[PDB]
């Protein structure tokens, strides 16, 4: 009774090892729940070859997982919602307040003082509230894209931040996209 | 320190047990056959071979439908499925049809011989046959051994032929690949003497081990109605370990 | 001969123990710590596809692997930290009297001694010190980048030296980086 | 079947990487790209519950 | 290791020198078909010493 129930205990231990080895060592487990985990969206025309559970790559590191794609026939362009992170895409520090002091440094500077509101107080205090609620490091004008993995791998989403200076909230639509690019389309862009 | 002492006593009896089964094989094959020995070999080819024909032909089809359905799902991403007819007939001819058709022969016709010679040992038919003067190794055991070495390499060919024809059904006629590039992809990459003959020599070494084990376990039983049934699982386990064990040794030699 | 039932019960269990460690050595759950390993860092922008336990090559030879990848969302860049191996990248006492010397004979050179020659004594006594100190075989002229080795992917890091009279330190910042240049750029330039 | 699949990959890593001489890092990093968890490891477990 | 596309040898060890920054290969060659054995001296002695007694 003692050595029988023992040898079932050392049978569960070995199954626990070879379940962990399958997960973390040949499949990876980055999950559909990162820190917190909100959900933004975008709208493409050409999402071709994109199954559920893709990668969402920020600048070289996986930060999320694509949920599902749905095509509204009222406008014919495919939309997709995806989850992100908030410790990699936005501040949780006085960083949130650090970015206010450069935004009023270049825009309402000594040149463009009397080009916008030159005695702005509440418009300057609009900077104190618009930067603080649900802000991201992502600019207002990025461009998102379906990129391939290496040479002929799978397909995911990759965001390219850059240019301008305004920052967008959590749960919104990135209005700057471009779809995938198969062989046909390539020959097209060429000729 | 009794468990270590019991464990060492277990593998010493299993080592000695090999030496009895080796001396039993040298007494069977080193003898000119007795008068009437071909009439019993034709009958024992019916029990071992022909009764096993239904399971092998049906199960050989089900692997071919899987190999055509899995090989198409991988070869469509790289867009090269003129090699579908190659990888189906290369998985079967050198690897699966020698191995899987020995894992089904150990079950159906392997363990049935251990019940057949085993029930003759508990009901004293073997001891009664010897007092008449007839030697039971030459009379009973030896037509069963030679009907096992012949009937398995005739069955891996029927396994491999039905597996390719089944793989042609789901690849060409259901998923829609070209029929002419299916067959012409075979004759370029699949030789005869390197692939079909080396799939037959791999099954003669497998047919010797699944029959010499399955005969020795039913000859050296302990005569007991629940000692027979414990030697029918000893001969399915030991056959499936020597099939997969001599797989890697024969693969490294032939395709290294 | 009672021990013969005990000499075999010992060589069965032990041979069953030695087949468990060799399944925990060739699997990557026990072992493969690196001798005199030291983990440096650099900041990249595109490290897509770059897994943990990747490859790091200096000239052609693998020296270490990759473990850690950071995303710094205050300024969005990546940050990588990876272990090298001290047996091929760090000097010993026979070379230490040489690697103190090989810059020292170029410390007293036509170029670097005739370099406001009153500071030949300043470029001699203050250098050797830190020198013989903790210093690997990597120059300051070396840049690190991501490469791939082949038309299908591996994604490894590459360290391209440049020589010099100055060397880096254990666990530091390799301050010449470069990310990858695939998909987009590639296709675009290749029309 | 999990102990069968874990020992089979570790055994395949022994003759592939350590005896025939392929790269160890491209062996493992080729797995995490193409082998998902919920589509492959979970569907290999549901296939064995119907078999059990 | 190939001479014209014929396998003559295998590589055994790749080391890296820290000081000079030059890698190091160390291969083994079969000698049955790249060496001049006792028969094959007769082909080279009237050829390798024929370049020695040249006009140069």
């Amino acid at each position: 009774s003692r050595t029988s129930e023992l040898a079932v205990g050392i049978f569960v231990i070995i199954f626990g090892i070879a379940l962990f080895f399958l997960a973390m060592k040949v499949s990876g487990l980055v999950g559909t729940n990162l820190s917190d985990g909100y959900t933004m969206k975008a709208q493409f025309d050409n999402v071709n070859g994109l199954k559920p559970r893709a990668k969402v790559t920020m600048s070289g590191v996986t930060i999320g997982r694509v949920d599902s794609i749905t095509l509204d026939p009222v406008t014919r362009l495919a939309t997709v919602t995806f989850d992100l992170d908030g410790k990699l895409t936005s501040f949780n520090a006085e960083q949130l307040k650090e970015v206010q002091k450069n935004a009023l440094d270049e825009l309402r500077y000594s040149s463009d003082y009397t080009q916008a509101t030159p005695a702005q107080q509440k418009t300057m205090e609009q900077q104190l509230i618009s930067n603080m609620n649900s802000i991201t490091s992502i600019d207002e004008d990025a461009y998102i894209m379906v990129a391939t993995n290496g040479l002929l791998g799978e397909k995911y989403l990759k965001i390219v931040p850059g240019g301008g200076l305004n920052y967008l909230k959590r749960g919104d639509t990135i209005s700057n996209t471009q779809g995938t690019m198969d062989l046909e389309d390539l020959i097209s862009k060429f000729i | 320190m009794n468990t270590i002492a019991w464990l060492g006593r277990l593998v010493i009896e299993r080592i000695r047990g090999i030496g009895v089964a080796a001396l039993m094989l040298l007494q069977i094959i080193f003898s000119l056959p007795s008068a009437g020995g071909f009439g019993r070999f034709v009958y024992q080819m019916h029990r071992v071979g022909v009764m096993s024909l239904l399971i092998i032909t049906v199960s050989g089809l089900f692997i071919g439908l899987v190999l055509g359905l899995q090989g198409y799902s991988i070869l469509v991403n790289v867009g090269s499925e003129s090699m579908l007819g190659t990888m189906v007939s290369l998985t079967l001819l050198r690897e699966l049809a020698p191995v899987v058709a020995a894992l089904l022969f150990a079950g159906r016709a392997g363990s049935a011989l251990t019940a057949e010679i085993g029930s003759m040992k508990q009901s004293e038919q073997l001891a009664s046959m010897e007092m008449i003067g007839v030697d039971p190794l030459k009379q009973i055991v030896s037509p069963r051994l030679w009907a096992g070495i012949v009937s398995l390499p005739m069955l891996t060919v029927i396994f491999a032929a039905i597996g390719i024809v089944g793989g042609k059904l789901v690849g060409v006629d259901f998923l829609g690949v070209d029929e002419g590039s299916f067959w012409s992809g075979m004759q370029n990459n699949v030789q005869f003497g390197h692939d079909v003959v080396n799939g037959i020599i791999k099954s003669i070494v497998f047919a010797l081990l699944c029959t010499w084990i399955a005969v020795f376990q039913g000859y050296a039983c302990d005569p007991t109605p629940e000692g027979i049934a414990t030697a029918m699982t000893r001969t399915v386990v030991y056959s499936s370990l020597c099939v997969l064990g001599f797989d890697f040794v024969l693969t490294a030699v032939m395709f290294g």
